[PDB]
């Protein structure tokens, strides 16, 4: 059951080598390019559940995501074959083009036998308890390795655990294990959508720097990653604002 | 290779030893013990329309790198819970988060308005033995109510000739008076767990 | 054979009575209390009433529903409700059972457990009648109707064992004695003039040798030579009473072997 | 309203042995046994016929609360002798005495005409 | 982790045996005897060890028992034929042949012998019903 | 719309929310509601 | 309401009963420093009372459940009470006891002074 | 009493005429409507379960239906016309329109506002469903908007009952008015706790159930279905539970009723003498078997039936906890009563064991954090509460004394403060103050 | 208010016995004694059942049915 402690930020287009540039400098690792379609799930509105649970206690309709890492081939437009899958790429990736289609989606989730590992995450609002200085999530996550059978499609897959599909993003980014078991990514998002894929991120990279550790009780475990990214944020005081973002913007359970 | 399952429903508590020394001769070496769990999570939907099933059973086994399978209607989930089998490439971009969960625990903590755990058979402390080109995995089942039946799982490492192991083995179980066992080799359309799973579902149900 | 012996002395349908020799006292109390305690039977286990005006309340009807002995000579093949993958009861873990019963006559109508009839697939098995003893050939007299009462209900018969619910127990009363004659002194008698003649003599005093009342105290004598009488409910034959008794007691000794023998190995 | 359900006289719970064996510090050579979803039908029979035994210096079991069906079962034994030998050989006589006396009962009981 | 100097005789001595064991076990092998590990007796008639080798082309429960008695000075075997039958996960010797054994010596036995004695332990199987 | 039977007369009546609580052949003021339609299920230990 | 037969007694009401029957300075001063009996001619017992170790117990338990720094060294100790009785026993809880004589006058006896012979 | 909806009513199921029986209550139709069972009865000090009055009582026979019993409560509600439009109305609340809706379930409820006979409840569930109207556009818990037109009026079930509705009825009062009565029918099966008591005033509760295979049992294989103590009859001079015991056992095996009249010519003598005819032991005492060994008890047990009755003291209508709950609207301390989830009294002489104790943080902590812990503040002119605090600014003020540096908050009971408002009432100043004046 | 079904005590069927009990009463004029012996009822657990039982449910059969159909 990991415990996300992260921070946000944002910076504009034009600055991204710099970051790039002080990012390196700080870790000593260069970049590293990184890409990830995340599928949203919501349950079956046509579903009557219940509030309780198979306990007695109450639970709310949770979306839940699966993503996987897309080869890279498959987002390159035939402009950049010559140009080395680095930190540079993400200076073309403007405008919303993207290769990555909707069709293209629908053949990967649809799976037009066995299919390629998935990662299921379940993520709860973040704590309340104003007294951590980061957003403190806790994500639970399982690795889906693979599927056989007549509905293998991990479409019908998760229409079996009583799941519909809601929505998908595609995200690439460039990120960097720091120091200390820090990771630090600077990505874009790209929403996809059958009228067209739509650039969330719009001139801009979303930053975010978090630590996962696997036990929530480990308070000086905790503590640790905790001035750790409050040192982290120190370093980048003045240059880019690291901050909590708003606990409603990170829930992702079902509204009604 | 290819496997097969045979789950004599109805044998003595004894009858998992009176078949390894039915196997005296064959066993060429004894690896370490297994385990196995299955579980099997009823649909908890108020109203459910046809064509589809509320049954989903849930298969962990403890060999093969602690590794769970989801049967419903014929479909898989080859799903772990390790972190050293999880692929680079999903732990790299970060959609991991570096260890995952079984997603036994999910369905029975985060998924339990719709799916509620319902039998439990934990087939533990389990041997394995060697045979000729042959791998013979002993265990006995238990429910909540204590025996519920021995658990034959067979595995090859070919597949060529498969068929005569089974009769083979069918024939030694029934030296040692069982004649009701419910074997099982039906694969899906496939990989091997998730066809051993499959396997198992059909061998436990009747 | 060597070992624990046993002589019938009468035999009946519901009566079975022996003299259980060579054994030790543990043995032949666990024996008693296996066949009054863990021996699996059929009952009626839920009731689903549909209509009652009758006189008596619903959870009446179902105690006394539970309370039909049912027959379960084929027990072994029916399996627990809670070891199946059904979601409530299936024809391969239960009975299930009809009552419907309607008061048309001017005299007050009786219901009987021969009124039960069974609606689910038995599959050949030789359970869920509900077992008849009387002459008249009705059963257990459930409720009694006037004239437009009306009881319909369905029950849902399930295996289980008197531990559980008494519903579940097969094997009435059953008389126990060892050392009639008091040879092994494990009774002290209260008396106030003679202990001898205040306490009458038990039937089986006869088939044992008196004490000769000179005779020294027997220290090194233990207990054996048991005079058992089971009585069967009816849901199973006196004998398969004692057989499934042996047999229940068998299997929880070796399932203490089955776990020795597992966490020895790991 | 705080009545126990009856089923677990007799079922294992999640996550709990049919036996524990903890070893004694009392006494050398000694165990303690907690048999679980047992009672006094269980504990008499193994620990009277434990002392059957020529080399078991100790058997005593004892239901602890009658709320709670369970017993520990304290064996004791010579040196070199193991008590979980002598709980597998006090069990296997215990099978073998149930199985000849339910054999003489199929004898008996089928040479009565009567029935 | 030998504490005393006694113990590490005893360490030494069961080395010695192990190496004989295992150099005979992996001759035995080698040519094609299929030797059991799943198998213990709780005495074969100094330290000494005992070999169930079996090839499976003769009659079932059978083994030629090797046993090898080893010491500071002097170091033989013992072929021994015997019927070992597993019962309820327990082995028992149900027959064995103590009259008609030969002790070899330990620096004698090749390959040869090997073959010698595989022609030979089908036969001396047959002969013993 | 929901059934009602009168106290002496074992008549079921149909009353709408408007309706005076009486029975139409009686005059009884006393009415009982009918037993529900739906199965109820009782463990009969 | 309720009727019952069983005659249940109405405690703390002898207010019926009681109707029944209805007719019939030297050496210290101030707040000053001479306050303190000082140390060479405390007269109070050197033993810790049963009071004076059940407090003490129990203060030095809450701020050991308050994450107070605890100054023995723990065996595996988990409940702050018994972390608190092992201080005290070891003599290494740094508490005073002011013993209240009563003209307002007190005596400030150290917890590692006090004997616990109790 | 099927159709009598009275407002409890306790039945059993299976109610058996006394073996043991007088003349007199032929008259008194005490064999046609009983209220008891005969119970076998063994006085014996069997496990220590039995001991100070407690008993042992056969968990088999409990199942077989021993001193069950049905259980009614009917509940009364109306619809009262306060004015034209300030009337109630049976109907189902919704939670989009109505006010103050009980957090338990409505589901239940049909159209009328009422639950159908044979429909299963829990606790606090509603079976009557009213609503009142409200006066619209107020401001109230923050939840109120110009759709809640009506009030929650409904009845709930009691919080720790349960059981199923045995029958609604309709009708209407003296006024006119529409009024229902709504009798819930449950099964009160003994269990540790239920006072059970024979008929010689020998009251006593189930301290264990055992099962048939663990009591003791005779050689005929008959077990007590209850258990009592040897120790509580010498004291008592309770010969007449002993008189009965063997008279009843003589009854039972001649099929006849003893006459148990007071002042007849029969004697204890007659009786032993008819019980040995039988082939018992004329005392009444019989060989019984140790039912976790199967050895024979070295004493012997006095055995019979026994005219046992269940008392209406079941344990499950007196067991009461609570944490924290409603306090009451006057003196703010927790209410009284376990249907309103209330306290338990502390009593004065409670508060004395505790002095006597020496517990004093322990009385604190039981009149102040668990009945009433109020702040107040006062200023140190004057010793009264009249300081006007607003702790959002941090601004304090006592008027008359003006001053507004000199204030101090304590810790009082909500008590205190309404005996010392109460004081100011009468004209008393109780002036606090956080310093003394004069020397001890 | 009707017949056990069994012997509280020892869990005999007796609630097969009671109309069998009652004719052995009225129309062969037994006592009561050795009607229950007749019965095959010989503990006194089993004897206080039917000798003890009162038959309250045609008491309750006089009422007109409230629901009738
Ligand atoms: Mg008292
Ligand atoms: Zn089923
Ligand atoms: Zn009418
Ligand atoms: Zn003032
Ligand atoms: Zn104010
Ligand atoms: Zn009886």
């Amino acid at each position: 059951m990991v415990q996300q402690l992260s921070l946000f930020g944002s910076i504009g287009d034009d600055g991204y080598d710099l970051l790039i540039s002080t990012l390196t400098t700080i870790s000593g690792n260069p970049p590293l390019l990184y890409n990830s379609l995340c599928t949203v799930w919501k349950p079956n509105p046509s579903y009557d559940v219940e509030n309780v649970n198979s306990r007695n206690q109450l639970v709310e309709p949770n979306r839940i995501k699966l993503s996987k890492e897309v080869p890279f081939s498959y987002l390159i437009d035939e402009t950049m074959m010559d140009k080395p899958l680095n930190f540079r790429i993400l200076k073309s990736f403007t405008n919303d083009k993207i290769p990555l289609n909707y069709a293209m989606t629908r053949n990967i989730l649809h799976n037009t036998e066995s299919c390629s590992p998935w990662s299921l995450q379940i993520s709860d609002i973040p704590a309340a308890g104003n007294n951590r200085s980061v957003s403190m999530q806790t994500i639970a996550e399982t690795i889906i390795l693979s599927s056989a059978g007549k509905n293998s499609s991990v479409s019908s897959l998760m229409n079996g655990l009583g799941y519909v599909f809601e929505f998908q993003y595609l995200t690439i980014g460039v990120k960097f294990f720091m120091k200390h078991g820090l990771i630090l990514e600077l990505q874009k998002i790209w929403q996809i959508e059958e009228a067209g894929n739509s650039q969330i991120t719009s001139g801009g990279f979303l930053l975010k720097a978090y630590i996962n550790v696997s036990r929530g009780t480990d308070i000086d475990r905790i503590n640790y990653t905790e001035t750790a990214l409050m040192n982290l944020k120190k370093e980048l005081q003045g240059y880019i604002e690291l901050s909590v973002p708003d606990r409603q913007s990170m829930d992702s359970r079902v509204a009604h | 290779g290819k496997s097969a399952v045979i789950f004599v429903e109805r044998a003595t508590p004894a009858t998992l030893t009176e078949l390894k020394d039915a196997l005296s001769n064959s066993i060429l070496s004894v690896r370490d013990p297994w385990s196995i769990d299955f579980r099997t999570y009823r649909c908890s939907i108020k109203n459910l329309p046809a064509d589809v099933s509320k049954l989903m059973y849930s298969i962990t086994f403890h060999h093969h790198g602690r590794q769970t399978v989801l049967i419903k209607d014929n479909s898989a989930m080859v799903t772990t819970a390790a972190a050293a089998d999880i692929p680079p490439a999903l732990v790299f971009n970060g959609s991991s988060t570096g260890v995952p969960e079984s997603i036994d625990t999910i369905l029975s903590s985060k998924l339990s308005n719709i799916w509620m755990q319902r039998q439990l058979i934990k087939g533990d402390a389990g041997e394995t033995l060697i045979l000729d080109g042959l791998t013979v995995r002993l265990v006995n089942l238990f429910s909540s109510t204590g025996f519920k039946g021995l658990l034959i799982e067979l595995q090859a490492d070919e597949a060529g000739e498969f068929e005569t192991k089974i009769a083979g083995i069918e024939g030694h179980l029934a030296e040692i008076r069982a004649k009701e066992y419910k074997t099982s080799s039906d694969s899906l359309g496939s990989n091997e767990i998730c066809d051993l799973a499959y396997q198992y579902v059909r061998a436990l149900e009747l | 054979s060597e070992g624990p012996q046993v002589k019938i002395r009468e035999a009946s349908k519901d009566n079975v009575d022996f003299i259980l020799s060579n054994v030790d006292l543990a043995m032949a109390n666990s024996l008693r209390r296996v066949m009054i305690a863990e021996i699996p039977t059929l009952a009626i286990d839920s009731v689903e009433v549909e209509t009652n005006t009758t006189v008596l309340a619903d959870e009446f009807i179902a105690h006394r529903l539970g309370l039909i002995p049912l027959q379960s000579m084929d027990i072994e093949q029916l399996e627990y409700s809670r070891d199946c993958f059904c979601e409530d009861h299936c024809d391969k873990c239960s009975v299930v059972l009809t009552l419907q019963a309607f008061g048309e006559s001017e005299s007050t109508t009786n219901v009987y457990s021969k009124d039960l009839v069974i609606v689910s697939n038995l599959m050949g098995r030789n359970i869920g009648h509900p077992i008849i003893q009387d002459k008249e050939g009705n059963g257990v007299l459930i409720c009694k109707l006037r004239k437009g009462q009306e009881l319909k209900l369905t029950c849902v018969a399930k295996k289980g064992i008197a531990k559980e619910h008494a519903k579940w127990g097969p094997a009435a009363a059953i008389e126990f004695e060892y050392d009639p004659w008091n040879k092994l002194k494990h009774t002290d008698y209260w008396y106030e003039q003679d202990s001898a003649k205040e306490w009458p003599q038990s039937k089986n005093c006869e088939y044992e040798d008196p004490p000769n009342e000179g005779d020294p105290f027997d220290y090194k004598a233990q207990a054996d030579t048991f005079y058992m009488n089971v009585e069967s409910v009816g849901s199973i034959p006196v004998d398969q009473v004692v057989v499934r008794g042996i047999d229940t007691l068998q299997k929880k000794v070796a399932s203490i072997l089955l776990a020795l023998t597992q966490m020895d190995q790991d | 309203m705080n009545a126990p359900d009856r089923f677990e006289l007799f079922l294992l719970g999640e996550g709990e042995s049919k036996l524990k064996i903890d070893p004694d510090t009392k006494a050398p050579n000694a165990v303690v046994i907690t048999f679980e979803k047992e009672d006094h039908t269980l504990g008499n029979l193994i620990r009277a016929e434990l002392l059957n035994d020529r080399k078991v210096l100790f058997a005593a079991y004892k239901v602890e609360h009658p709320f709670f069906a369970r017993f520990k079962l304290r064996i004791q034994t010579t040196e070199g002798y193991d008590p979980k030998d002598a709980l597998k050989n006090a069990c296997n006589s215990i099978i073998n005495k149930l199985g000849a006396l339910k054999t003489n009962f199929e004898t008996e009981w089928n040479l009565q005409t009567l029935a | 982790r030998a504490e005393g100097p006694e113990e590490l005789a005893r360490i030494l001595q069961q080395l010695k045996l192990d190496k004989i064991i295992h150099v005979l076990t992996t001759m035995f092998e080698n040519t094609g005897w299929s030797c059991s590990r799943i198998i213990k007796i709780d005495k074969p008639i100094l330290l000494q060890r005992d070999l169930f080798i079996r090839l499976p082309h003769w009659p079932l429960n059978w083994y030629l028992i090797l046993s090898i008695i080893s010491s500071k000075t002097s170091c033989v075997v013992e072929k021994r034929i015997g019927k070992i039958v597993s019962q309820r996960g327990k082995w028992n010797l149900k027959y064995l042949d103590n009259s008609n054994v030969m002790t070899v010596k330990l620096e004698s036995i090749t390959y040869q012998k090997i073959m010698i004695l595989q022609r030979t332990i089908l036969n001396r199987i047959i002969n013993h019903m | 719309t929901l059934k009602y039977i009168c106290a002496e007369c074992s008549s079921k009546l149909s009353l709408s929310r408007t309706d005076a609580v009486r029975c139409k052949d009686c005059g009884h003021r006393i009415l009982l509601k009918a037993r529900t339609k739906r199965l109820v299920q009782f463990e009969a230990r | 309401n309720e009727n019952f037969e069983d005659f249940d007694v109405e405690h703390f009401s002898d207010e019926e009963t009681y109707e029944e029957k209805p007719q019939f300075e030297q050496i210290r001063r101030k707040t000053l420093k001479e306050k303190a009996i000082p140390k060479d001619q405390r007269a109070t017992t050197p033993y810790m009372t049963k009071y004076e170790r059940a407090r003490i117990l129990g203060t030095r338990a809450l701020q050991i459940s308050m994450n107070a720094p605890v100054f023995v060294d723990l065996e595996g100790e988990t409940d702050p009470l018994r972390i608190a009785m092992k201080e005290l026993a070891e003599k290494k809880i740094p508490l005073v006891i002011r013993r209240y004589l009563p003209d307002g006058s007190f005596e400030d006896w150290s917890v590692e002074e006090l004997i616990v012979d109790l | 009493y099927n159709v009598r909806m009275d407002t409890m009513a306790n039945i059993l199921y299976y109610p058996q005429k006394p073996l043991g029986t007088t003349r007199a209550m032929e008259y008194l139709k005490f064999r046609e409507l009983p209220a008891g069972q005969n119970a076998i009865v063994a006085i014996a000090c069997y496990s220590g379960y039995n001991q100070e009055d407690s008993m042992i009582m056969n968990q088999s026979s409990i199942d077989r239906g021993l001193f069950r019993s049905l259980f009614f409560r009917s509940y009364m509600d109306q619809e009262k016309k306060y004015g034209m439009s300030i009337t109630e109305t049976f109907e189902k609340p919704q939670r989009t329109n109505t006010l103050r809706m009980k957090h338990g379930t409505y589901d239940k409820l049909d159209d009328d506002g009422l639950i159908a006979p044979g429909v299963r409840v829990s606790g606090e569930d509603v079976i009557i469903g009213k609503t009142t109207p409200i006066s619209p556009d107020e401001e109230e818990l923050g939840q109120r908007t110009a759709y809640h037109s009506k009030r929650d009026a409904s009845t709930p079930l009691r919080s720790t009952e349960n059981g199923i509705v045995d029958q609604v009825l309709v009708t209407t009062n003296q006024d006119g008015l529409k009024f229902v009565k709504v009798r819930v029918r449950t099964t009160k099966i003994p269990q540790i706790g239920d006072k059970f008591a024979s008929r010689h005033g020998q009251k006593g509760t189930i301290g264990i159930t055992y099962r048939r295979e663990d009591m003791p049992f005779t050689a005929e294989g008959i077990v007590p279905d209850l258990i009592i103590n040897p120790h509580a009859i010498p004291s008592r001079m309770t010969v007449a539970h002993l008189i009965e015991c063997l008279l009843s056992k003589v009854a039972a095996l001649s099929g006849n009723e003893g006459d148990a009249s007071p002042f007849t010519d029969i004697t204890v003598e007659g009786i032993s003498k008819l019980l040995r005819e039988h082939g018992y032991q004329s005392r009444g005492f019989e060989v019984m078997y140790n039912g976790h060994t199967g050895k024979k008890l070295m004493a012997q047990i006095f055995f019979g039936p026994t005219y046992y009755q269940r008392l209406r003291h079941m344990v499950d209508d007196k067991i009461h906890a609570r944490a924290r709950g409603p306090m009451q609207v006057l003196t703010r301390q927790p209410v009284e009563g376990r249907s309103r989830d209330g306290g338990l009294r502390f009593g004065e002489m409670e508060r004395d064991c505790m002095i006597a104790h020496g517990a004093a943080s322990f009385l604190k902590e039981r009149l102040m954090e668990a009945s009433d812990a109020f702040r107040v503040h006062i200023c140190g002119i004057c010793g009264l509460m009249t300081v006007i605090a607003k702790l959002n600014h941090n601004q304090f003020e006592c008027k008359g004394c003006d001053n507004k540096i000199d204030i101090y908050q304590i810790h009082i009971p909500y008590a205190a403060k309404l005996l010392f408002q109460e004081l100011m009432a009468m004209n008393i100043t109780p002036r606090l103050y956080t310093d003394r004046s004069r020397d001890f | 208010m009707i017949v056990p079904v069994r012997c509280f005590s020892c869990g005999k069927v007796v609630g097969d016995k009671w109309e069998s009990y009652l004719n052995l009463l009225q129309e062969d004029e037994l006592d009561e004694g050795t009607a229950l012996s007749r019965l095959g009822l010989k503990r006194y657990c089993c004897r206080r059942m039917i000798l003890t039982h009162v038959d309250l449910i045609e008491k309750f059969l006089r009422y007109n049915p409230l629901e009738k159909r």
